[PDB]
């Protein structure tokens, strides 16, 4: 039932919505969103669980 | 426009 | 001199007329020769010279020429103090918006233009256009665009329309609009759309437009074009030791503004592209906003150490702003502090002051005295004499301090007895000496506390320190009228040891001539202090007109009481000293001495008591040893006899006979019982266990054990602590609140385990942590109370009303908790009350009920008096002396000019640190009385009543109500009315989980009003076979069935509804869901048979919620008006209910959820105020439906419920003062030629004194309703903006006062404290009065 309140349908719309959340006020492109999401939790130089 | 930062308002 | 203070907006011309020139660059000072650079922020040509009477170049000097302006450097020759008064300005290159009038909700710009905040905050960032003029087109004023639509309109319409962007657009909008036309067109076009949702906002906008029209302001001055600059000495740049400098933050914030304005003036000359000029205008706006209010519209600009910079608004508001830090409390000269210690040889008006402290604090007095005696030629030689400490300096000091009082003070100052005046006695050493009897008003002791010393300088301050504040005028408390100087710890023990008796004491049996012989025998070693003797004693009395008559006798007494009798003054009975005295008896002694004789005999008697208590406590020799803690010999067996029971109750759990919850809840109480057995064995083995024998053989008497002696006398201790010393410690709680199973079976004389100690540390830390985090709540509550009550002062002598309030004892909750005497002592009678016959007048009907009148009332028996109150006083701007009554610290009628609000607030707030944060029986014999009743006889020969709200009272021998209960509805009264029943007899029987609801008359029951498929089932009890059509829950609901809510009704031999005697009534009631009804069909019943049944935080938080007027989250529902109740249109959002007057209109019907069980059936007739459900009541409803006296009574009773539960005594007019201050606002219902609006909120006194003048010369007045605001919402709604601004929320108060154009008349106490004047209370009351008379002169 969670799946039925999403406005998203595939990877690109999801990345665009995360980008709209983190940085409101400009439309993203196909590379800015992917890089921003790849920087959050999946890059050893901006994240470190001790 | 959902933002008030002037550096982003400029770079846009 | 001045009489008022004004506030408004500032035009550009006003800001240019305050200034002495324009600042043009960010230069502060030169880096080699630290002189102010020209035209910068510290410029000496604009702001004045940096030395006295010198220009900057050095050409002019020496005060010959005082008004010349140097021609080289432009500096004028004058004194440098003017660098604290002169301002400058900055001319902005594009207008900017003031952040206060844009972002303090509700925005004044968005309220004046009727635009959302989003549209304005989008036009202000050059992000959308806005249409200013429509021309002749489809576009209209205030329409919002985007760039593309702007281009379309350009190429389509051209020049006719007008669209702009940025703060110039908004200034054009604010400048073009017309206010009078707009408000008048809001007037006649509101009556159609006067629906509430539109009513509120339309009247708000109307009053805003009218405020702007009348105040004189202009709406466009909310957009800045000129900026002012603070004087340089209020934002200084200062060298430290070492060459380093230090600066304010306003310099950092002004430089950014200056050098972002200069860059825009450059770009507007290079004719740059607009994408760059827009970025400049945005940056200039952001910089000005951060100068005014830093963190309001975004991220806060920080400094080079990563901290946010402070702004012009952070220097005014808050706990560390100007108001609370520099204007309401200051640092002072002529003052000191030191450690305190005890001196036991002092009189009550004396303190010991060190010599060195006194030499420092009194220096100018000593200089003047030295050079008056000719001992020194000039003041500069007097200084060196004092500095060398010659011998004559110490003789001048002794006659300087002679008859010079000194104020002592210890923090925190919770009430006015925290500052007192003494006379000093010079000592050697460095600690201050304090009299042992004043340490209770200070809350002081000698484990390290410190005290502060202040010196009054002028003649009036000395007179007031002698007459008002001296410690020998302060013997009574101002909260209750009790004495405050009672003896505490060793006075009590010595006086108790000297007035005890003993059996077979040395010297028993003698007969003596007087007290002197008893003393001479005790000093010689021949008698004992505890010996039983016979003494001849002379005692006095006064029944003559002020004269004393003597009489002698022989009395049986001890030696010690005859010795003590030499201290007691003439006029008191001997029976006061013939007891074994303790703390309570000594307080009684002092109080009767104050009532009979007066003040000065009392202050001599207290000193004598203190001296003799100390002396005999010293001679007794009381000590504490390890053998004084006696453990009873039968504890070791009580413990085993509880452990066996807990084992045999565990093994009924291991074999599945009991649950876990009940197992735990049984072990708990089988340990509690054994604890109580141990404690009582201990206390009985200790209290009289003395077997002392006499002339022939043994007998018993009270013990002389040291611990028992100091616990029983009231000196130190209690039973609850000896229980831990010598008993067992008991049961310990978890930090959750859960109780551990195994208790602590040890005591402190025996020693605990590692584990018992560990589990005992939890509660210790919990208590220590609650104390520190409760003190803050108590202090915050006191501050809000003081702020609501500060301006109320006794103004007049008699207002002349006949209103009042009805005082009776409180008898609920058990026995009489508060007699009638403690509630009328001091008050003034409202009407001529009469003893229970007829025309037993005691009154000129204005009678201060002093003690003799209370005795007269109690020798008769009267239990209700109508008295006077402040919540019903007719004086506006104050109270009168007769509605207030007695001054609780002086003992007579209050004086006119007294500050009763601060006393009320302090008395309520001071004790706040001690707050914690199935059948009726009858005891004694008397008549039984019923009220609010309607009755019927039962089938089984008993009484039943059909009233819900009845009351059952017990009447005494004379007719004073001793107990009062109320019965549940439907209950069957075991016995009737007017009976004299003895105790132990039940009078009513109700079920503990059920209540029945009974029929009206004997008739024939029919199953009607319900079908199959309804909310009815045919559920029959298969084992016993009894079933009616039973009402269901909503889980077995059939929605199509509830067309008619089921009920089985009563019919005649006509088959139709039965007569009810008196009215053409339907005899039967329809009951809500899940009803238990098992009454047979075809088996009829009599009148009053079982037809249906009914199955089923204190402390500081509660006091704060009562004074703040919170709304409960399950509020009871009451009857709006009186009428016949019925269910309404049944719109099924949730249930509908209506009432109908027998004569009047009934448009009132409203919503009730089905969870809210109703207690009023469709045949009920209700009056105004009664409940339709149960739940905690809401004070606004109590004020709307019932009057002012009802909400007053409710509030004072619910507050006193919390204080009495802890032992705190507060009088009751102190709460009535606060309740009066919460009721100052009225709301208009119908204006009627009264110059008021139709739902505006006005002050109640304005409406009153307007209607008193309209009605004077024959006109129709206004009609209104009363309001109830909390304390913090009523503090902020007062009609002086300085008090409100200095209390809280300075930004909102100042913006609203600015756009409104208010003024202030300086009538409270805080307004005059701020500007340093004499307050209108006390010895300053006459002064102001005279000034007010000149207001009538001009
Ligand atoms: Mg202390
Ligand atoms: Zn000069
Ligand atoms: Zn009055």
């Amino acid at each position: 039932e969670t799946l039925r309140v999403d406005p998203t349908n595939d990877r690109l719309s999801a990345l665009v919505e995360i980008y709209r959340m983190m940085r409101p006020g400009e439309p993203p492109t196909r590379e800015a969103a992917e890089s921003l999401f790849e920087n959050l939790f999946f890059s050893e130089d901006r994240y470190d669980l001790s | 426009g959902r933002t008030t930062d002037p550096v982003r308002m400029y770079m846009r | 001199e001045f009489d008022a203070i004004k506030i408004a907006l500032a035009s550009p011309d006003m800001i240019r007329s305050w200034s002495f020139g324009e600042v043009k660059k960010p230069e502060t000072i030169n880096y080699r020769t630290f002189k102010p650079e020209r035209d910068g922020l510290f410029c000496a040509r604009i702001f004045g010279p940096v030395k006295d009477y010198e220009c900057l170049c050095g050409k002019y000097k020496r005060l010959k020429h005082r008004g010349v302006i140097c021609e080289k450097c432009g500096v004028e020759v004058t004194q440098t103090k003017v660098r604290r008064e002169r301002m400058g300005h900055i001319e902005l290159a594009s207008p900017t918006a003031h952040i206060w009038f844009l972002k303090s909700l509700p925005s004044r710009i968005g309220l004046l233009l009727d635009m959302p905040l989003r549209d304005i905050e989008r036009v202000l960032y050059f992000e959308s256009y806005v249409v200013i003029e429509g021309g002749m087109t489809n576009l209209e004023r205030q329409q919002i665009l985007t760039e593309e639509q702007y281009l379309d309109a350009l190429e389509e319409f051209g020049d006719e329309f007008d669209a702009k962007m940025g703060a110039e657009a908004i200034q054009a909008l604010l400048k073009s609009m017309d206010l009078e036309q707009e408000c008048e067109q809001l007037r006649e076009e509101l009556n159609e759309t006067n629906s509430e949702t539109k009513r509120k906002k339309l009247t708000k906008r109307i009053k805003l437009l009218e405020a702007f029209v009348q105040s004189g302001n202009k709406p466009e001055w909310m957009i800045l074009t000129v900026l002012p600059v603070l004087p340089p000495d209020l934002r200084p740049l200062v060298p430290l030791d070492g060459g380093r400098f230090a600066t304010s933050d306003l310099n950092d914030l002004y430089r950014r503004v200056i050098n972002r304005n200069n860059r825009l003036k450059r770009l507007l000359d290079l004719a740059a592209p607009d994408i760059i000029v827009r970025n400049e205008k945005r940056m200039l706006q952001e910089a000005v906003d951060a100068l005014l209010d830093n963190g309001r519209r975004g991220r806060a600009i920080t400094g080079s150490n990563k901290r946010p910079l402070k702004s012009l608004a952070d220097m005014i508001k808050g706990k560390q702003g100007r108001f609370r830090q520099n204007l309401l409390g200051k640092r002072v000269d002529y003052s000191g502090r030191s450690v305190i210690t005890v001196g036991p040889y002092l009189r009550l008006h004396q303190c010991g002051l060190p010599k060195k402290m006194a030499l420092e604090l009194f220096k100018p007095f000593i200089y003047g005295k030295l050079e008056l005696r000719g001992l020194a030629t000039t003041i500069k030689a007097a200084k060196k004499m004092v500095e060398r400490e010659e011998a004559v300096v110490w003789d001048i000091l002794d006659e300087v301090i002679r008859e010079h009082p000194v104020l002592l003070n210890r923090a925190p100052t919770l009430h006015r007895l925290g500052i007192q005046a003494f006379e000093p006695v010079l000592i050697e050493g460095k600690a201050i000496q304090l009299h042992p009897l004043v340490c209770a008003a200070y809350n002081a002791d000698f484990d390290g506390d410190q005290m502060a010393v202040h010196v009054p300088l002028t003649l009036e301050a000395q007179l007031e320190a002698r007459a008002l504040m001296m410690s020998t005028n302060n013997i009574l408390s101002p909260a209750n009228g009790e004495p405050i100087i009672v003896p505490s710890q060793d006075v009590v023990l010595g006086l108790y040891y000297m007035t005890r008796d003993c059996v077979n004491a040395k010297g028993e049996g003698m007969v003596l001539t007087g007290p002197k012989e008893a003393e001479r025998l005790y000093r010689s070693g021949l008698a004992s202090l505890h010996a039983r003797v016979k003494v001849r004693i002379t005692e006095y009395e006064k029944d003559a007109n002020g004269e004393l008559v003597a009489k002698t006798s022989l009395k049986d007494t001890t030696v010690g009481r005859a010795i003590l009798w030499m201290i007691v003054p003439k006029g008191l009975p001997y029976s006061i000293v013939n007891q074994a005295l303790g703390k309570k008896a000594i307080s009684k002694m002092l109080n009767t001495c104050y009532r009979i004789l007066g003040l000065k005999p009392t202050v001599i008697f207290a000193d004598q008591i203190m001296y003799t208590g100390f002396a005999y406590a010293a001679r007794s020799g009381a000590s504490v040893g390890i053998d004084d803690m006696v453990i009873p010999e039968k504890k070791h067996e009580i413990i085993s006899e509880a452990e066996a029971e807990v084992a045999e109750i565990q093994e009924q759990f291991q074999s599945g006979l009991v649950t876990a919850g009940e197992r735990y809840n049984k072990v708990i109480d089988i340990w509690a019982a054994a604890n109580d057995r141990v404690s009582k064995a201990m206390m009985d083995n200790l209290q009289t266990e003395t077997v002392i024998n006499r002339d022939g053989q043994e007998e018993k008497q009270v013990s002389f054990n040291s611990i028992y002696m100091m616990a029983d006398s009231g000196a130190r201790g209690s039973a609850a602590q000896i229980r831990q010393l010598a008993g067992m410690r008991g049961l310990m709680a978890k930090p959750d609140g859960s109780i551990i199973e195994t208790p602590i079976t040890a005591n402190f004389r025996e020693g605990l385990n590692v584990l018992q100690y560990f589990i005992s540390t939890h509660g210790a830390r919990k208590g220590l942590a609650d104390t520190a985090l409760k003190t803050a709540n108590s202090g915050y509550l006191t501050r809000r109370l003081v702020d609501v009550a500060q301006d109320l002062v006794v103004t007049e002598d008699d207002c002349g009303t006949h209103e009042g309030i009805m005082m009776t004892p409180v008898i609920e909750g058990g026995d009489v908790k508060e007699p009638l005497r403690d509630r009328v002592l001091g008050r003034v009678t409202a009407e001529d009350v009469l003893k229970p016959g007829t025309a037993d007048i005691l009154v000129p009907r204005n009678t201060l009920l002093h003690e003799q009148w209370c005795d007269l009332l109690e020798e008769n028996s009267v239990d209700a008096v109508k008295v006077r109150s402040v919540v019903s006083c007719d004086t506006d701007f104050g109270v009168c002396a007769h509605c207030y009554g007695r001054d609780l610290a002086r003992g007579h009628i209050i004086n006119k000019g007294e500050a009763i609000g601060v006393i009320a607030a302090q008395s309520i707030g001071e004790p706040g640190t001690q707050l914690t944060m199935s059948s009726i029986q009858v005891k004694n014999k008397g008549s039984i009385k019923l009220s609010n009743v309607k009755s019927v006889v039962n089938s089984s020969g008993k009484l039943v009543i059909t009233s819900r709200n009845t009351e059952l009272k017990l009447i005494d021998e004379f007719g004073r109500t001793k107990e009062s209960y109320k019965v549940p509805y439907g209950a069957v009264l075991a016995k009737g009315d007017g009976e004299q029943v003895a105790g132990g007899e039940t009078v009513a029987n109700w079920d503990p989980h059920t209540m029945p609801v009974i029929t009206e008359v004997s008739g024939f029951v029919r199953f009607t009003d319900m079908i199959d498929g309804q909310t009815i089932t045919r559920q029959t009890d298969e084992l016993t076979g009894l079933s009616s059509l039973v009402v269901l829950d909503s889980a077995e609901r059939t929605a199509g069935g509830k067309d008619l809510r089921p009920a089985l009704k009563i019919v005649d031999a006509q088959g139709n509804d039965v007569l009810i005697p008196g009215t053409d009534m339907p005899a039967q009631y329809f009951l809500p869901g899940k009803a238990i009804v098992q009454l047979e069909d075809g088996v009829q019943i009599s009148s009053g048979d079982t037809l249906a049944r009914i199955p089923q935080t204190g402390g500081l938080p509660r006091v704060a919620d009562l004074f703040e007027a919170r709304r409960p989250k399950e509020p009871a529902i009451l009857a709006e008006i009186s009428g016949i109740v019925s269910f309404g249109k049944e719109t099924k959002g949730k249930r509908r209910l209506v009432i109908t007057p027998v004569d009047g209109s009934d448009p009132y019907e409203e919503m009730i959820p089905k969870w809210r069980q109703l207690n009023v059936f469709e045949g009920e007739r209700v009056e105004r105020g009664d409940v339709i459900s149960d739940g905690p009541e809401a004070p606004h409803d109590i004020l709307r439906l019932r009057g002012v006296h009802a909400v007053t009574r409710y509030i004072v009773n619910e507050v006193q419920d919390v204080y009495r539960l802890q032992g705190v005594k507060i009088n009751d007019k102190h709460i009535e003062v606060i309740v009066r201050q919460m009721l100052r606002k009225a709301t208009i219902v119908n204006a009627g030629s009264s110059d008021f609006l139709e739902g505006e909120q006005v002050e109640y006194s304005r409406v009153k004194i307007a209607n008193r003048e309209l009605e004077a010369n024959g006109k129709v007045g206004a009609t209104y309703s009363r309001d109830l605001l909390g304390i913090t919402k009523a503090s902020l709604a007062t009609e002086s903006f300085i008090s409100a601004a200095s209390f809280q929320e300075t930004t909102r108060v100042l913006t609203e006062a600015a756009v409104a154009g208010k003024r202030d008349e300086l009538r409270g106490l805080k307004e005059n404290v701020i500007v340093g004047r004499l307050i209108p209370a006390g010895t300053g009351y006459a002064y102001h009065q005279d000034r007010m008379r000149r207001r009538a002169a001009g």
